[PDB]
């Protein structure tokens, strides 16, 4: 039905310029206004703007009027939002957003797409394990990575209870680090196998390292 | 130019009983309030509108009073799906549109105390220029707890990332992480590295520690 469908996850060096879409599905595009709002995961919601695709008349929120242009096309029914001059803040998630008179509230929204800021390289995680000596808990370093995304499964997706896989941060190098850790019954380890295998799809990696101790 | 205050930054409350947000405008927006709420990695979804209509597919539970420049949305019985992130938007004047700061409701349990570890550099990360020491904090509650790293007894300062994961769902508890960098140089040049933990669960802080070797 009621479906907003934008673009994939995006990577830009500062001060480029990045364009998402946003392809409407289930109800008449030409009918209703197409607001972009944007997410930073320091503040909360970030109104952008908003355009009329039958008209393609555009109004931009104070904060961002120069640097945001937004555009439709009615033969594919997509509104795109174009921003430019990309800082650093500007890393954030980005939402269309369909409005349902003078009753501007937003619905639904769009799957939002990721626009990371940053001229780091692609990178693959070098993964580090995290050994314990004396319930008895085990972990998993990955470090220095980029672009996010990164997947930690234990043994191949066999061990899954206790298992806390720690949100990324961003480091000084510009470079992301995240741990993960799982508490095991102690006299498990001398017996079984427990491997951190952790992917990374930007840059081709795949690694698996045996968490073993002492 | 019309702003938005949410009520309290985060609000923890027991399942099945009553929550209560406020949201304030410093210009009277009349009525003319929508309310969002937003599940982790997913998008808001529209919960009321007009300070008081509830939107389709909301709830009975999920009520809200307005009118002028303060308003009030309350979940009346917590339930595990409610627990989330609330969002309050005016539009006042017709296209203009702003948002709150929001609200992130959580689960209020029991008092668990953390249950800390300490883990050394790796033999195979020293071979570069760094060393990480890894302090965890597992499944304790509330959110508030305060690590601190001392090496060789000197108290370290900004050279610790700390990363908090989300309420877990069976426990309902938190994990926290502090990794420290050093450089390798600094790394073995020091002997005692220790972690101490204060939260409102221990008697008194929680002191892991280990030696270089």
């Amino acid at each position: 039905q009621v479906q907003l469908v934008q673009s994939g996850a995006e990577v830009k060096k500062p001060g480029a310029s990045v364009k998402v879409s946003c392809k409407a599905s289930g109800y008449i595009f030409i009918s209703y206004f197409m607001h972009w709002v944007r997410q930073a995961p320091g503040q909360g919601l970030e109104w952008m703007g908003i355009i009329n695709p039958s008209s393609g008349d555009t109004r931009y929120a104070q904060k961002f009027q120069g640097r945001v242009t937004m555009t439709r096309d009615t033969s594919t029914n997509t509104v795109y939002m174009e921003l430019s001059s990309l800082r650093s803040d500007d890393t954030a998630v980005y939402y269309c957003a369909r409005r349902p008179e003078r009753h501007n509230w937003l619905d639904p929204w769009g799957q939002g797409t990721l626009v990371t800021v940053s001229s780091a390289s692609t990178k693959g995680p070098s993964v580090f394990p995290l050994a314990p000596s004396s319930t008895a808990a085990l972990g998993c370093l990955v470090k220095d990575y980029f672009p996010e995304p990164v997947t930690v499964s234990w043994n191949s997706g066999a061990l899954t209870s206790g298992v806390h896989t720690f949100p990324a941060v961003l480091q000084s190098s510009g470079l992301y680090s995240l741990s993960s850790v799982v508490t095991v019954p102690s006299s498990s380890l001398g017996t079984q196998t427990y491997i951190c295998n952790v992917n990374h799809k930007p840059s081709n990696t795949k690694v698996d390292k045996r968490v073993e101790p002492k | 130019e019309i702003v938005m205050t949410q009520s309290p930054a985060t609000l923890s409350v027991s399942p099945g009983e009553r929550a209560t947000l406020s949201c304030r405008a410093s210009q009277s927006i009349s009525s003319n309030l929508a309310w969002y709420q937003q599940k982790p990695g997913q998008a808001p979804r529209l919960l009321i509108y007009g300070a008081s209509t509830r939107a389709t597919g909301t709830p009975a539970r999920f009520s809200g009073s307005g009118s002028g420049t303060e308003f009030t949305l309350t979940i009346s019985s917590l339930q595990s799906e409610d627990f989330a992130s609330y969002y309050c938007q005016q539009y006042n004047n017709w296209p203009a549109i702003t948002f709150g700061q929001g609200t992130r409701l959580e689960i209020k349990r029991t008092v668990a105390a953390p249950s800390v570890f300490i883990f050394p550099p790796s033999d195979e990360q020293l071979k570069s220029g760094t060393a990480s020491v890894v302090c965890l904090l597992n499944n304790f509650y509330p959110r508030e707890a305060k690590v601190q790293w001392k090496v060789d007894n000197a108290l370290q300062s900004g050279n610790s990332q700390e990363s908090v994961t989300e309420q877990d769902s069976k426990d309902s508890t938190y994990s926290l992480s502090s990794t420290l960098t050093l450089s390798k140089a600094d790394y073995e040049k020091h002997k005692v590295y220790a972690c101490e933990v204060t939260h409102q669960g221990l008697s008194s802080p929680v002191t892991k520690s280990f030696n270089r070797g």
